[PDB]
């Protein structure tokens, strides 16, 4: 019911007329459940399932923005402590609004 | 540098006057030729020469070539990957359309004209629409999202570079300029923003490697998310280093969310192929994040953290291609008993994971000591907080690991004499990395 | 503290060097914990019994020095009040 | 400190007789000088050629820097494996210098955003000194503890 | 014997599968488990989180009795009968420097006052 | 084709039968407790945070308040 | 010479894990245990050398292993004192553990893969031993985690054993997080990676907090003990291994080697441990599982014993060195005693003719657990007890924690010995070829030069101590041993199923930590990315 179809002498012929199943590489293939081919589409397509409740913003307000937020404000210190550290004058960052246009210290100077 | 290009614009050469029988063979050997040629570039390029190890230029300022250190590592790189993408690949049209897309890609790392790099990193827009969406095994809706989200950050790229044209009167690389503006800076910056995956514009990349082929996402995988920091280093960070500066705490905020929110991704993952790409996107940010710091560790971290990237996520996809050749099969939960059903690649497959760990005698080690240290230059808390989050990783990674490790199985499903040479020169590759050859 | 003052060094630096003796051990007491480690190290495995003398004088010097402790302990918290 | 274009324009044209006199004779150590060229530019991109030359002389530095710290490196822990339970006393002096040298090598080229590296804790034991000297004549107390007389093995 | 022994296989999904399959873990064998046992399913022992929690603050006051009496109630000059030991100068101004030093607690010596700012040093780098 | 779904009754006898399923709703966590103990456990993940945040405001508070006494000093002398 | 014995393990491992086809099971069975021999031989020298002559050796392989602007490390090796005693101990624990495993494991697939891991494992240990800078420590640090993963998953069709795997492998990660953020700490502010420019008079609390954390997770304090009591699913010559020298130990001889921690922390810690560990091993029903909580109970007293004096460190160590021995040979008989009765359950063992060699080593080796005097054990742990009475809320925390652990070790030794039969009547049967009897004398050899050699210079200098104070530890002991005999109840039901469940850190992990780790999942991929930025 099955024969071996490599051959390492390179003498190799597909055998597509031969009663006997090739041993080719699909003989090892996974004989695969139906209910687990529906649970991979169903959590693929888990977008159809969205849908916009308060509990849903609650959850990704909290976390997603709460971190980002979180993140911000943790580097916005760091960036200041550094500031006070390095000497150098207050840095004219992006959204902070500074009356000084220090951004790039200079090498040659002294700090 | 001249051989070099010389042998880049050799391939595709050849496929058109080849037999369409032979086409494996001479493809084959023209990859192995660039390899040599590439480390003949290598070869001429003295250290004494700090600045630019060798620039060519062609009879005008878009035909300006040129070697750095990050352009140098990464061509390398990308012509040491190139042969195993070839034998992974059949058929003159695959052949042509992975051949076309590695020339446009080797030609934009040692480009030194921002338009220039514009035109031949574009070139491969339609090859990966085709590539992705391919008859059978491809996916519509994954091509359009990458060819959608590299057309509109590459479109912003290039009006930034228009502007830098018209002020300035060049755009390349070689003449000091710089700028302060924000809408220019913003410009370039989008670029790298989604073609180096970070949260939110990383949707592309997971959709474009599970439908792409393994050769495809070999290449994505090794070299064209490497991209970013060629442009980066090349044509960000000498321009635009005052809005890096400006806008620290903003880049720290969304490389940090990337890197926490794609590692939680990760853990949702039942896909192989999924879960890789995943790794990717979270280990993206700690190479944007050490690399705008703007100093000396952080720029080598970072080119060195992209060298044991490309040599540990091309391997890691690969074995998964070899499996699902094997099995037919890309869910973690059909693949059982794989220690005992293939102990030669379940090594290899151990081997690599324990890389993507970043394991001590692993490249990934020695690449991310020197990334935190960069990091920790800045300041503790930027360190502390990519090293803890790195927790998350060995969550997921232990959940396949140990799913695909044990049970019953009734499949011998074993790699074959081709495959264990397709993998040998990245296991070899990997470990002289690891013991200090970076 | 003062009226318990403390007793003469017989050690000198360069011998404590010489017997690489750490600082924590440099209590008064080091002379006789450079006998006791000359002599513990001489003999790796007959130590407990061979070297018993070295020991029993640090030993006893090291009460001496723990007396003392003991009476500038007192003395300060009767300075102090608390008794 | 004002520029004027006159000024500039010399400078570019002096910058570009420096530059002729460089290309007479050939020379294999040309991007590792040993001497800047020097400057009073507002900025040393508007001279594109000392921009090159002296980030060339940079980088020349810092390699030497980074190499001369090596060398600190490998005689501090000669004279540690030395001296042996001496060496907090004897090994003071090269345990300073090698500190010195590893500030040097960072403190130079740290960046935009890098922060000073404290190596020995100097400047954390200088500032802990001018909060105690501010306190005690003001008459506050301080919350810092006061500065202490080593903090590491050297500095 | 330890190789070759009789095991029951867990039967093949024959209902539609929950979303959240992934927390349970299943090989092949009988017995699956979740992903952290725990979490969720048979608890070892009938016990609760409830449970475990009362237990604990039944136990932390006792166990906690010993240590705060020495840390909080008691003072360095009656902590013990003793004073530290008693060192040359040059060896105690070294041994004092080390703030996780046994020597700072001398109450006898005229430093302290300092030694024990020392002890209570700074939580991070200023710098 | 597919594999069989007909599980395997041999050893139901030795190793009990299959008969028990698990209580689980297979479902997460509530979103209120979810809220409580992501903003409990992140800070405490976050403890270096914390200390660094403390003893820079000591830090500038003690230095705000020489500079102060300073300019008290400084005004009536 | 110094090098010879990390060439030895990891000579074994490259052979028996890459040809073990052409060496075959005895061919594993040859050079696994002789190549372990040369080592010790080695080791010896090294010790003799190093120790008792005072004569420390750096090694320095390579320059420039990662060499990235002013980062510069080498991988160079110092064998110092500390570095010369820990690995004797591990390399003579090692080639006992190889002996062991030939009979042992004949029952095993893959016995040539298992001898492998063991001396990849062992030379992992002693990287990490006697590294001269801190990234050389990291390499061994993590290659002992790795090997850990790799042995207590070995049985893969076991569900439990690969998740024990991945408790170890995650609890693993997290401390050497904090590990590599306080080495981060110390090149910043010393300049180096090398300890000896390492050394700081004054450290600030954030790098003392970060190595306290990293720390305790190889030696598996509270809160991070979690996966040592679920090691248990791993073969038994792994328990061994891992519970004597490898792991465990790692953090104590991190903590000894550099004096960056705080006195008030260790203390309360390892004493919380040492009790905590005492109450779990008074429940548990495994024999395997009562040796590990005892494991944790006496990693509690070596991390006390660091707050007390300035020679603390010393104490911790020689109760290192002497606790990797008997606890060893704990092990090594109980997987014998498991292998005879086919059983891991205290009920059913009992009395039974056996082997005179085992039982007196088991005796011996529970004895110097209680602290029975005059023995290696009675003076490691008098050291730290006597010494401790400085700090009243230890001392008395470490004397209930030695009556609890004199409890549970009588009660063990009772129900394996002096108990009647409790095991059913069927034929069952392990008989000890001449090489496991070689490695329990190995393990007696160890134990009776550990009471002449001793474990530290200051272990018979006089703690200046009342006589009814000094003398105190072996009435408790005792008192506990006399208890144990008798099988009494010590707490009610409810306590007893407290301490059954571990205090329940695992269930308060499951229910709120894990939960909240798949709902932040949950959030970040279903509601936003698979969700919100999904097309439809
Ligand atoms: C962080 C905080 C937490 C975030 C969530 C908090 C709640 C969010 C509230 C907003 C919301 O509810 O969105 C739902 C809503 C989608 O409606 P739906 O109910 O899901 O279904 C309708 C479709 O048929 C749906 O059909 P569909 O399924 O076919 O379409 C799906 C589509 C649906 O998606 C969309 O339509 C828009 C997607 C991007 C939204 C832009 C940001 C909005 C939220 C950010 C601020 C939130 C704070 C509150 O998703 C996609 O596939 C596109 C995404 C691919 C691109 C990804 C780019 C990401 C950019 C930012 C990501 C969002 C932030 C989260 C991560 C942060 C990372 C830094 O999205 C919007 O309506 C967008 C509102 C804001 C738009 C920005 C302002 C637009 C500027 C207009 C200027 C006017 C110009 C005048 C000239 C006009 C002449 C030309
Ligand atoms: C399917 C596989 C089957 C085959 C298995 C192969 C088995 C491999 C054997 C393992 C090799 C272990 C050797 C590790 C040492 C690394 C060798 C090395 O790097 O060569 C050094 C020379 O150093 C040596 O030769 C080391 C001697 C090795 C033998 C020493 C004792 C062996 C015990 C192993 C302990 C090594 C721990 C090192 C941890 C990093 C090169 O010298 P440099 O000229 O200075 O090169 C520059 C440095 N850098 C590489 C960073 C750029
Ligand atoms: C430091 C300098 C010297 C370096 C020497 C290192 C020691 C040996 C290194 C050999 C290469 C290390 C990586 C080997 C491949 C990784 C996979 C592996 O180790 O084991 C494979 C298969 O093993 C092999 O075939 C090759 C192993 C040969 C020797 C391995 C020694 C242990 C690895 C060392 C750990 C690497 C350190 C990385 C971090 C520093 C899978 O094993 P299991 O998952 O447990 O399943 C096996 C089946 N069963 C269920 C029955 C257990
Ligand atoms: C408060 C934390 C303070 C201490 C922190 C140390 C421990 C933290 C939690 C340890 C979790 C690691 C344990 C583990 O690997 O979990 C599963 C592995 O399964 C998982 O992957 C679950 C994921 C849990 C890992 C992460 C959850 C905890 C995260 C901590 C904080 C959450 C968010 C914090 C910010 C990200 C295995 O457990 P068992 O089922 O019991 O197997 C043991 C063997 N036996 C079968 C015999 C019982
Ligand atoms: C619609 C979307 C958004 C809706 C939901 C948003 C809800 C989130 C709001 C809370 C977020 C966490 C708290 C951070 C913001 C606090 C308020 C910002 C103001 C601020 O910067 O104060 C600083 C907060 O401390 C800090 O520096 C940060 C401390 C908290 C960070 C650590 C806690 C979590 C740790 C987890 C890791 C995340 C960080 C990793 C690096 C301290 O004031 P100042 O002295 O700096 O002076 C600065 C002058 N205002
Ligand atoms: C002064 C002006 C004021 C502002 C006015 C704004 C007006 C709107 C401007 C929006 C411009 C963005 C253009 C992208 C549109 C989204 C893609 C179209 C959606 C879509 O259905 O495309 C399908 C697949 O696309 C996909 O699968 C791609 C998924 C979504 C792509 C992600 C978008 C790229 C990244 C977005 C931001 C990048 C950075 C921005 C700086 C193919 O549809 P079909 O071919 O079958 O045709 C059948 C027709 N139903
Ligand atoms: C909300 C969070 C911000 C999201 C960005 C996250 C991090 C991105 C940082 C990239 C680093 C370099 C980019 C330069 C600045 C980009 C955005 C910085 C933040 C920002 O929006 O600042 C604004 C200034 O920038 C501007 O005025 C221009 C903003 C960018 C324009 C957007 C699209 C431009 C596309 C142009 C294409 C190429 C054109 C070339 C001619 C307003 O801040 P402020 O200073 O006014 O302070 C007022 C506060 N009270
Ligand atoms: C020796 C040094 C210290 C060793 C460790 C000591 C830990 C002590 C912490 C426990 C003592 C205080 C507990 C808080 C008081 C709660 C008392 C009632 C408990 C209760 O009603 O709710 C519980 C909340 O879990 C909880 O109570 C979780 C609170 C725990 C706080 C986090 C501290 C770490 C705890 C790790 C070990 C402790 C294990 C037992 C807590 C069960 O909740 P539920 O599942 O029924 O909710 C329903 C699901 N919708």
């Amino acid at each position: 019911s099955s024969r071996i179809a490599g051959d390492t002498t390179g003498k190799y012929t597909p055998n597509i007329f031969s009663p006997e199943t090739p041993m080719d590489r699909s003989f090892s293939h996974v004989p695969k459940n139906p209910f687990w081919e529906a649970w991979v589409f169903r959590r693929d397509n888990i977008q159809r399932e969205f849908v916009w409740t308060w509990q849903t913003i609650f959850d990704l307000a909290t976390f997603v923005g709460g971190l980002y937020v979180a993140m911000y404000a943790t580097a916005s210190f760091c960036s200041r402590q550094n500031d006070k550290r390095n000497g150098y004058p207050e840095r004219n960052y992006y959204f902070s609004d500074s009356k000084s246009n220090f951004v790039i210290p200079d090498e040659r100077e002294f700090y | 540098m001249s051989l070099y290009l010389f042998m880049l614009f050799l391939q595709p050469l050849s496929l058109s006057f080849v037999s369409r029988s032979f086409s494996k063979i001479s493809s084959l050997m023209m990859s192995f030729a660039t390899l040599w040629s590439a480390v003949y570039m290598w070869f001429t390029s003295n250290g004494a020469n700090q600045t630019f190890y060798q620039v060519v230029s062609w009879g005008s300022d878009w035909s300006t070539f040129g070697v750095c250190y990050t352009s140098l590592y990464i061509s390398l790189l990308c012509a040491f990957i190139f042969p195993i993408c070839v034998i992974l690949v059949q058929g003159y049209r695959a052949l042509s359309i992975l051949i076309c897309i590695q020339t446009a890609v080797s030609l934009s790392i040692v480009s030194l004209h921002m338009l220039a790099f514009y035109a031949l990193f574009e070139s491969s827009l339609l090859l990966f629409f085709i590539l992705i969406g391919r008859r059978k095994y491809g996916s519509l809706s994954a091509a359009y999202n990458i060819s959608i989200y590299t057309f509109i950050s590459a479109l912003g790229f290039l009006i930034s570079a228009f502007w830098l044209n018209w002020s300035f009167g060049s755009v390349c690389a070689l003449l000091p300029n710089e700028e302060a503006n924000s809408f220019v800076a913003f410009g370039i910056f989008i670029l790298l923003w989604v073609k180096a995956p970070l949260v939110p514009f990383h949707l592309w990349l997971p959709e474009a490697h599970v439908y792409a082929p393994t050769a495809g996402s070999v290449l994505l995988a090794g070299v064209l998310l490497k991209i970013s920091i060629v442009g980066l280093h090349v044509f960000f960070l000498p321009i635009c280093a005052s809005s890096i500066v400006k806008a620290f705490p903003l880049i720290l905020s969304i490389c940090l969310g990337s890197f926490i929110f794609s590692s939680f991704s990760t853990l949702k993952q039942i896909d192989l192929k999924k879960i890789v790409a995943y790794s990717s996107i979270s280990h993206m940010a700690i190479v944007f994040l050490s690399s705008a710091t703007n100093s000396g560790l952080g720029i080598q971290g970072a080119v060195l953290y992209c060298i044991a990237h490309g040599l540990i996520s091309p391997g890691l996809f690969l074995l998964v291609g070899i499996l699902y050749k094997n099995t037919n099969t890309k869910l973690v939960f059909y693949l059982r008993g794989l220690s005992q059903q293939a102990p030669v690649w379940w090594s290899v497959w151990v081997f690599f994971m324990l890389g993507n760990l970043a394991f001590p005698l692993f490249p990934n080690f020695i690449a991310e000591v020197v990334c935190l240290s960069a990091l920790f230059k800045n300041h503790e808390l930027y360190a502390y907080a990519f090293i803890f989050f790195s927790f998350v990783g060995t969550v997921y990674s232990s959940t396949v690991l140990g799913r695909l490790k044990g049970g019953v199985s009734s499949q011998c499903v074993d790699a074959s004499r081709l495959d264990v040479i397709s993998w040998n020169p990245l296991v070899l590759a990997t470990v002289v990395t690891g013991i200090g050859y970076m | 503290a003062d009226r318990f003052p403390p007793p003469k060094m017989v050690a000198t630096q360069e011998e404590m060097d010489n017997a690489d003796i750490p600082y924590k051990y440099r209590d008064y007491c080091a002379h006789l914990i450079i006998d006791f480690k000359e002599c513990r190290y001489g003999h790796p495995l007959t130590w407990r019994i061979n070297c018993a003398h070295e020991l029993h004088h640090y030993n006893k010097c090291s009460y001496i020095e723990f007396k003392r402790r003991v009476a500038i302990a007192i003395e300060e918290k009767k300075r102090r009040g608390l008794m | 400190t004002t520029a004027t274009i006159e000024e500039r324009r010399a400078f570019h044209k002096e910058v570009l007789d420096i530059v002729q006199s460089k290309l007479a004779n050939k020379n294999s150590e040309w991007a590792r000088p040993e001497e800047p060229i020097l400057h009073n530019l507002k900025s040393e991109k508007e001279e594109p050629h000392v921009y090159y030359h002296n980030n060339n002389f940079r980088v020349t530095r810092q390699l030497i820097h980074f190499e001369k710290t090596k060398i600190f490196e490998d005689e501090l822990d000669k004279c540690m494996r030395t001296h042996g339970e001496a060496k907090y006393r004897k090994c003071q002096e090269i345990a300073k210098r090698f500190q010195a040298s590893c500030r040097v090598a960072s403190n130079l080229e740290r960046g935009p955003n890098a922060r000073k590296r404290d190596v020995g804790f100097i400047y954390q034991n200088n500032k802990l000194r001018e909060l105690e000297k501010d306190a005690k004549e003001l008459g506050l107390n301080n919350p810092f503890p006061p500065s202490s007389p080593r903090t590491t093995i050297g500095y | 014997a330890g190789a070759g022994g009789p095991v029951k296989l867990s039967p093949p999904v024959d209902k539609p599968l929950p979303y959240n399959y992934d927390f349970w873990m299943d090989n092949g064998i009988y017995p699956g488990q979740p992903i952290y046992d725990g979490m969720f399913g048979s608890m070892v022992g009938n016990m609760s989180l409830e449970y475990m929690a009362k237990g604990w603050l039944v136990l932390l006051p006792i166990l906690s009795a010993p240590f705060v009496y020495e840390h909080c109630i008691a003072d360095d000059v009656t902590r013990n009968p003793f004073v530290p030991r008693q060192y040359p100068s040059e060896v105690r101004e070294f041994l004092a420097l080390f703030k996780n030093g046994f020597v700072l607690n001398d109450y006898s010596q005229p430093d302290y006052e300092e030694m024990k700012r020392r002890q209570s040093g700074l939580l991070t780098p200023i710098y | 084709n597919y594999a069989s779904l007909k599980a395997d009754t041999s050893m139901d006898h030795v190793f009990g039968d299959s008969t028990n399923k698990l209580n689980y709703d297979f479902q997460l966590m509530s979103s209120k407790e979810a809220f409580f103990w992501n903003y409990t456990l992140y800070p405490i993940v976050g403890f270096p945070i914390f200390l660094y945040l403390y003893q820079f405001n000591k830090l500038e508070n003690f230095e705000a308040e020489i500079a102060a006494a300073k300019a008290a000093k400084a005004a009536s002398e | 010479m110094f090098l010879l014995a990390v060439y030895f393990l990891f000579f074994s491992a490259i052979a028996n894990g890459f040809f073990g086809r052409y060496l075959g099971v005895r061919g594993s069975q040859l050079l696994g245990p002789s190549a372990l021999f040369l080592a010790l031989l080695c080791s010896g020298t090294i010790f003799y050398e190093v120790c008792i002559q005072g004569c420390s050796t750096n090694i320095k392989l390579f320059e420039n292993f990662v060499y990235s602007n002013e980062l510069n490390v080498s991988a160079s090796f110092l064998y110092d004192p500390l570095a010369a005693t820990m690995t004797l101990t591990v390399v003579w624990i090692s080639c006992a553990v190889h002996a062991y495993q030939n009979l042992y494991m004949r029952g095993d697939g893959s016995q040539t893969l298992f001898t492998s891991y063991l001396s990849a494992f062992t030379g992992f240990m002693l990287i990490l031993v006697a590294g001269q800078n801190l990234v050389m420590l990291f390499i061994g640090w993590e290659g002992i985690g790795v090997c850990s993963y790799l042995l207590i998953g070995y049985y893969g069709s076991r569900v439990s054993a690969v998740k024990s795997a991945n408790k170890s492998l995650i609890v693993n990660k997290i401390s050497d997080g904090f590990l590599l953020g306080s080495m981060l700490y110390l090149w910043f502010y010393t300049g180096s990676f090398s300890y000896c420019s390492l050394a700081t008079f004054q450290i600030p609390d954030v790098v003392s907090i970060l190595v306290l954390l990293g720390a305790i997770g190889k030696s598996s304090q509270l809160f991070f003990h979690v996966w040592l009591a679920d090691a248990m699913e791993g073969p038994t010559p792994v328990s061994a291994l891992i519970h004597a020298a490898t792991l465990v130990t790692a953090g104590i001889y991190v903590l000894c080697k550099l004096n960056l921690h705080s006195q008030s922390a260790v203390g309360i810690l390892g004493a919380a441990t040492a009790l905590m560990g005492g109450l779990f091993g008074l429940a548990a029903n495994d024999l395997k599982r009562v040796i590990a909580f005892s494991t944790c109970s006496q990693l509690g007293y070596m991390m006390a014993v660091l707050s007390t004096c300035d020679d603390g460190a010393d104490f911790a160590m020689g109760h290192l060195v002497s606790h990797a021995g008997f606890k060893a040979t704990l092990f090594l008989s109980a997987g014998l005693s498991i292998a005879k009765e086919n059983n891991n359950f205290l009920n059913r063992y009992g009395s039974r003719q056996g082997s005179p060699t085992l039982s007196f080593a088991t005796t011996i080796a529970s004895l110097n657990l209680l602290g029975f005097p005059e023995l290696g054990g009675f003076y490691s742990k008098e050291s730290i007890l006597n010494n401790a009475y400085i700090n009243q809320g230890v001392s008395i925390i470490l004397t209930l924690a030695t009556f609890l652990t004199a409890f549970y070790t009588s009660k063990v030794l009772a129900q394996l010995y002096l108990f009647p039969y409790g095991n059913g009547r069927q034929q069952k049967s392990f008989d000890i070829d001449a090489t496991t009897l070689i490695c329990f004398g190995l393990l007696l050899s160890e134990m009776l030069l550990r009471i002449f050699t001793g474990s530290s210079l200051s272990q018979n200098m006089t703690t200046n101590l009342p006589a009814h104070i000094k003398n105190l530890p072996f009435w408790v002991a005792l008192s506990g041993a006399l208890s144990g005999l008798a099988t009494t109840n010590l707490f009610s039901s409810n306590f007893m199923r407290f301490f059954g469940n571990r205090g329940g850190f695992d269930v308060f992990y499951a229910r709120k930590c894990s939960n909240v780790f798949y709902h932040n999942a949950y959030v970040s991929y279903t509601l936003l990315d698979r969700g919100f930025l999904k097309l439809y």
